[PDB]
RNA sequence: GUAGGAUAGUGGCCUACCAUGGUUUCAACGGGUAACGGGGAAUAAGGGUUCGAUUCCGGAGAGGGAGCCUGAGAAACGGCUACCACAUCCAAGGAAGGCAGCAGGCGCGCAAAUUACCCAAUCCUAAUUCAGGGAGGUAGUGACAAUAAAUAACGAUACAGGGCCCAUUCGGGUCUUGUAAUUGGAAUGAGUACAAUGUAAAUACCUUAACGAGGAACAACUGGAGGGCAAGUCUGGUGCCAG
């Protein structure tokens, strides 16, 4: 039917990020989208390296579905693939977590609020509590 | 701050409105090559007014001399591919001369109608707009398109959608179910 | 004849002091040196003005065509000059009102009168913030009062 | 009136519920069909838009 | 000019003493600029003319003018000190200020956007792989400007134009074109929408399933219709009026 026909061109290996970068080509013959998932599985297939060290990001697909033009790597291990690749493309994989963090405006108002402040905050609590009585 | 991205208010209006022979002829023109506007006719005339006036340039220097030898047959070269200029035609000279007609026959527009598939211009310009012809096997559907004379061969319908044949095409399924329903 | 301009090979500086003096007689050029628009003009050299209707003063015509031309008194907001704007189309006037704020420009002629409108030099174009043609037509309609 | 006499004496007639004349390329093929193809008729002259023919 | 003073240093930069020079119709000096300079922009035969606040390079300025600390580097203004002009907070004794950063408001005006999302990129700073960054990007608004182009297409039957086997009158119409609220099959993406793509996360794009076109719509406006100048000696309403 389709037997999404993947390629690998422009292969870098890279033994500075411990890698195999490289431009992943794809072709859908009658399917439409490849599936960044599917993807990962058939790299692993043909390479011996595991989703958890494949790592793709990019693509936009051409035009009348057919062909999809990506970027992915393959880590030289699943450890090395953690301790260089950005956090955000983890994310995506699965891999890493979601780092759970506040609003940047209200980082931001912290920041302010704490340089407005001197020294310990302890201090200025207690201030605050004794005035409570004034 | 990036850089300002370029562009060219490309494609030019005539200096008088309505000289009414011209008018006519533009009429025509659309006629036989399908256009939706005078717009496409205006912008051909640019394109080819560019060719024109760079040949002229390239005739006001000394060929046998540098520049003029090199970029002027860069440019017939180029014309070639394109499909306008004949392969008895190679002597810049002949540029000069090209004609606004020429250029809108080496259209996608016309390169359906003159290979068949369509049947009547406008029918084969529908056809492009609706997502069918695919010049390699990547969907065009762009009416000015320019065909490339050496990808002229390879102009087939779509591998994907009706026409080509993959896939019959919605009218049709509805026909179906309601057989099917029947 | 030689032809009046020196035709030397260094007689050039003189040739550009003559053609400065020259300068002077084109009345463009001079307009826009001497900055005429920005110091008279009723506007400050701009394409519009919003002004004040100050009253409604039907004008007379000039001359062969015969009638009343249905002016505006207007006051400018920016300057405070006083002028006088004709208002287009059928009625026109009516939907314009009286005190009513109304965004004027030029008629057409670069300053100076239009055709037979004597001392009358600007379109009315919106009435409080509409515009006068799409009243007329009642494509769209006006804001109440 | 001394102030629009006129806009307001008039009788208003409709908009005729017409079919569409189509848009874009449709136009420009009607204009040449009517211009080149069909070529009209002329005792001496070609002319656009013709008369009832009468005084 | 001589000498000193100062300066990181040259130097009337400043001081002392002396000389009388210095510039100028090859426009000095003064006045104006709705003048920041240049790269460049618009126009475009050749020569030109106008514009250049504004993505790059320089220069200035941080309400005005002044003065200075720290520092390699500031005469810094998201440093200080003063005065003027403006203004806040007050228990009246006193305090704090400076959007020509970004966002936003008033104000002015013909005239210009969100008080959004983030450091993933781009680069930058430090004690510095690690933090920060309204620099920067991301969307939002956006008909500034620019590019690409949907707004039916193919049928059949039904009424007319064109080729004509032959034109004793016809006519079949064997062949090709245009018109009908006929009708029929074949797509379509503008819309929507699982998904997957994108992405810092999102949108949107490109990719798709599913629904979604038949004049009632999944509807093109603007201007014009005497000339200049493309196109109405059409019909009525008007009757020097209103335009
Ligand atoms: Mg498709
Ligand atoms: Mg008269
Ligand atoms: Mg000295
Ligand atoms: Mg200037
Ligand atoms: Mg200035
Ligand atoms: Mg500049
Ligand atoms: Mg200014
Ligand atoms: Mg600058
Ligand atoms: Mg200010
Ligand atoms: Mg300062
Ligand atoms: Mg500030
Ligand atoms: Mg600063
Ligand atoms: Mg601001
Ligand atoms: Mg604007
Ligand atoms: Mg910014
Ligand atoms: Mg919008
Ligand atoms: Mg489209
Ligand atoms: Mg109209
Ligand atoms: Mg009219
Ligand atoms: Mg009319
Ligand atoms: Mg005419």
């Amino acid at each position: 039917s389709d037997a999404i026909t993947i390629r690998t061109r422009k292969v870098i290996s890279n033994p500075l990020l411990a890698r195999k970068q490289f431009v992943v080509d794809v072709l859908h013959p009658n399917r439409a989208n490849v599936s960044k998932d599917e993807l990962r599985e058939k790299l692993a297939e043909a390479y011996k390296a595991e989703k958890d060290a494949v790592s793709v990001f990019g693509f936009r697909t051409q035009y009348g579905g057919g062909k999809s033009t990506g970027f992915g790597l393959v880590y030289n291990s699943v450890a090395d693939a953690k301790k260089f690749e950005p956090a955000y493309r983890l994310v995506r994989y699965g891999l890493a977590e979601k780092v759970e963090k506040a609003s940047r405006q209200q980082r931001k108002q912290r920041k302010n609020r704490g340089k407005k402040i001197f020294g310990t905050g302890k201090s200025i609590a207690k201030k605050a509590a004794r005035r409570n009585a004034d | 701050p990036r850089a300002p991205r370029t562009y060219s208010k490309t494609y030019s209006t005539p200096k008088r409105p309505y000289e009414s022979a011209r008018l006519d002829a533009e009429l025509k023109l659309a006629g036989e090559y399908g256009l939706k506007n005078k717009r496409e006719i205006y912008r051909i005339s640019f394109q080819l007014s560019k060719i024109r006036r760079a040949a002229r340039d390239l005739l006001t220097r000394d060929e046998k001399d540098p520049k003029r030898l090199f970029e002027g047959n860069a440019l017939i070269r180029r014309l070639v591919r394109i499909g306008v200029l004949s392969e008895d035609k190679k002597k810049l000279d002949y540029v000069l001369a090209l004609k606004v007609e020429d250029f809108l026959e080496r259209r996608l527009q016309t390169q359906v109608y003159k290979l068949g598939l369509a049947k009547s211009v406008h029918h084969a310009r529908v056809l492009i707009s609706q997502r069918h012809i695919a010049v390699g096997k990547q969907i065009v559907n762009i009416p000015s398109f320019m065909v490339r004379l050496e990808s002229e061969k390879h102009i087939d319908f779509a591998r994907t959608s009706p026409f080509g044949g993959a896939r019959p095409g919605r009218v049709a399924r509805k026909r179906a179910a309601a057989a099917g329903g029947e | 004849m030689g032809k009046g301009k020196p035709r030397g090979l260094n007689s050039a500086r003189k040739l550009r002091v003559h053609r400065r003096n020259n300068r002077w007689a084109e009345t463009t050029y001079k307009k826009r040196l001497l900055g005429t628009a920005f110091k008279s003009s009723p506007f400050g050299g701009s394409s519009h003005a919003k002004g004040i209707v100050l009253e409604k003063i039907g004008i007379e015509s000039k001359q062969p065509n015969s009638a009343i031309r249905k002016c505006v008194r207007v006051q400018l907001i920016k300057n405070g000059k006083k002028v006088t704007a004709f208002v287009p189309n059928d009625g026109c006037l009516n939907f314009v009102d009286e005190n009513d704020e109304v965004l004027l420009a030029g008629f057409g002629r670069k300053g100076k009168a239009k055709g037979d409108i004597p001392g009358v030099r600007f379109k009315v174009v919106k009435v409080s913030g509409v515009s006068l043609l799409a009243l007329w037509k009642e494509k769209k309609e006006k804001p109440r009062s | 009136a001394r102030a629009g006499k006129v806009k307001s004496q008039t009788p208003k007639v409709e908009k005729q519920e017409k079919p569409k004349q189509p848009k874009g390329r449709a136009y420009k093929r009607l204009l040449y069909t009517r211009r080149f193809v069909n070529v009209t008729l002329t005792n001496g002259k070609r002319k656009m838009n013709p008369s009832p023919s009468s005084q």
